[PDB]
Formats: structure tokens, C-alpha cells, sequence
């Protein structure tokens, strides 16, 4: 049984970590669209058109 | 009585083998239950730990 204990905690650290990893992005999404602006729209494509 | 006696006597060893053959039989089933109740207990000993 010491290894199906080892293989249960390295399945819930794998779990958290997908978890968080999602919730990292989905709140990234919304904290862009709240916060942009004509600047920050023109300093990106202003930035990826001089390397077209 | 010569006859007799070597009769009787014979067969004596002839029984005999027999209830050797007895106890080597039941020295194996007793042998499993040995076997298949410590194989259960180990199965609830691993069982209790992974549980907790």
C-alpha cells in the first residue's frame, strides 16, 4: 500500500494544480478585457506590425 | 496361528500408512487455512492504512 498512497497524493497535487492552472487564465481573460484602451491596442499592434 | 499372526501384524502397517496419509492431509488444509486467513487479514491491515 505505500505506493497506491503515493500514487493518490501525486494525483491530487496533479488535480490542484489543474485547478488553479485554469482559474489562472479564465481571470486573466477578464481582467484583460476590463482593462484595455486604444493606447494598449496601439502599442501591441504597433509593436507586432514592425516585426511583420 | 502362524498364519494368523502374520496376517494380523501385516495388515497393522498396511492401516497404518494410511493415517499417515491422514495426517500429512490434513497438515496441508489446516496449511491453507493458515495461509487464506493471514491473507485476509493483510488484505484489511492494508486497507486500514490506505484508508487512513
Amino acid at each position: 500500500a505505500q505506493a497506491e498512497i503515493e500514487a493518490e497524493r501525486k494525483r491530487a497535487r496533479e488535480e490542484l494544480r489543474k485547478q488553479v492552472a485554469i482559474l489562472a487564465v479564465a481571470g486573466a481573460e477578464k481582467i484583460i478585457e476590463r482593462s484595455v484602451d486604444e493606447a494598449a491596442n496601439s502599442d501591441i499592434v504597433d509593436k507586432l506590425v514592425a516585426e511583420l | 496361528d502362524l498364519d494368523l499372526a502374520k496376517a494380523s501384524a501385516t495388515d497393522q502397517l498396511k492401516k497404518a500408512k494410511a493415517e499417515a496419509q491422514v495426517i500429512i492431509e490434513q497438515a496441508n488444509k489446516r496449511r491453507s487455512q493458515i495461509l487464506d486467513e493471514a491473507k485476509a487479514e493483510a488484505e484489511q491491515e492494508r486497507t486500514k492504512i490506505v484508508a487512513q
